[PDB]
């Protein structure tokens, strides 16, 4: 469902372009959430807007496994998360 | 937050579309007057026009910029769809020119500036309208361009960009041709745009698709005599075959036939 584009040992390139929705239900923003697998740490997070089909998140540490994350928070709904997961 | 038609009071039509009217509206908290466009579903999926739909009101609803009609939000029930739009009273710059025939380059180069400055916020976001025409403008109380009709947007960075879109007589010719394609499509129909608003006709008109298509790709068109020399000088800038030589947004409304006319 979800699904990485380019790698960089800082950087992803993530694309939710498969990720189908309802008719008449239009996306307002993403809520995409990063962060180290397995881990307690607080999870990074950000948005974007609806009408977006990539996003790139920056900044992270080379080696590490990351879990991916994208809530599609559509004007008058609530999608259920997707999630990926890749080793920088 | 969560619109429904019990929120706003319904007046007169204020148009015709082709799936549903826009009718007046307002707001009942604030009595603020809005226009509110009706799309039946059952006339929009034989269309199968749902996608532009979506694309319509996910890109439009975030461009805030007083040249472009705002969307407010939207919602739908069993049958329709409702978009909450800003009202124009003024109409349609279409309509203004089936009266006057052909605009002058005061009027012109003040309708380009807008335009221009309303395009340049949208390329700062890596939008593009795709669907610059006289048909797809509103005007505002004061007589100020707005920008309406997003169905053919695009964001650059989430697509493609390699099928043919928008109108006949606007289509870029990178599309004919097609080849991968930029903001620089708006270059493009801004400068046909600006041919029909001093001529009255768009430049490449033909009485059948073959023909605009092939004059759009060898770029066959001449000015009349009453075009003055800034006037052609812009549009020739424009209606380049090579997307790259079009100028910049900045560089139009930087241009001496815009600086010396336009109002804004
Ligand atoms: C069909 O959708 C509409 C749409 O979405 N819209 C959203 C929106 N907001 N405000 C609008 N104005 C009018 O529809 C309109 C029509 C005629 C009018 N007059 C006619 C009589 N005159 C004596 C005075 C002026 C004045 C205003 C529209 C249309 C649309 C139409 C054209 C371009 C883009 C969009």
């Amino acid at each position: 469902k979800l699904e990485v584009v380019a790698a960089t040992p800082t950087s992803l390139l993530i694309s939710w372009d498969a990720q189908t929705y309802q008719m008449y239900d239009y996306v307002s923003y993403y809520r995409i959430t990063y962060g180290e697998t397995g881990g307690n740490s607080p999870v990074q997070e950000f948005t974007v807007p609806g009408y977006y089909s990539t996003a790139t998140i920056s900044g992270l540490k080379p080696g590490v496994d990351y879990t991916i994350t994208v809530y599609a928070e559509g004007y008058y709904s609530s999608y259920s998360p997707i999630s990926i997961n890749y080793r920088t | 937050r969560q619109w429904a038609l019990e929120d706003f009071e319904i007046g007169r039509p204020l148009g015709k579309g082709k799936f549903g009217n826009v009718y007046l509206a307002r707001e009942k908290q604030s009595k603020f007057i809005l226009a509110l466009k009706v799309l039946f579903k059952a006339q929009l999926e034989k269309a199968g026009v749902e996608h532009q739909l979506r694309r319509e009101v996910e890109i439009q609803s975030h461009l805030r910029h007083p040249n472009i009609l705002r969307l407010y939000g939207y919602f739908h029930d069993a049958t329709r769809v409702y978009l909450i739009l800003e009202y124009a009273p003024l109409g349609t710059v279409y309509r203004e020119l089936q009266k006057l025939s052909k605009f002058d380059e005061q009027r012109t180069a003040t309708y380009i500036t807008e335009l221009a400055n309303a395009l340049s916020y949208c390329h700062s976001k890596r939008v593009i309208h795709r669907d610059i025409k006289p048909e797809n403008l509103l005007l505002g109380s004061a007589g100020e361009l707005k920008i309406a009709d997003f169905g053919w947007s695009v964001h650059a960075p989430s697509s493609r960009r390699t099928t043919l879109c928008g109108t006949l007589d606007y289509l870029p010719p990178e599309m004919i041709e097609g080849r991968m394609h930029d903001e620089k499509v708006d270059l493009w129909s801004l400068g046909v745009l600006c041919y029909e608003f001093l001529v009255g006709k768009p430049p490449f008109e033909a009485n059948t698709y073959q023909e605009t298509y092939k004059r759009i790709s060898r770029v066959e068109f001449t000015f009349p005599d009453f075009v003055t020399e800034g006037a052609r000088d812009l549009i020739s800038r424009l209606l380049k075959h090579n997307p790259s030589q079009r100028p910049m947004l900045r560089e139009v409304l930087e241009h001496p036939w815009i600086t010396a006319n336009s109002s804004k």
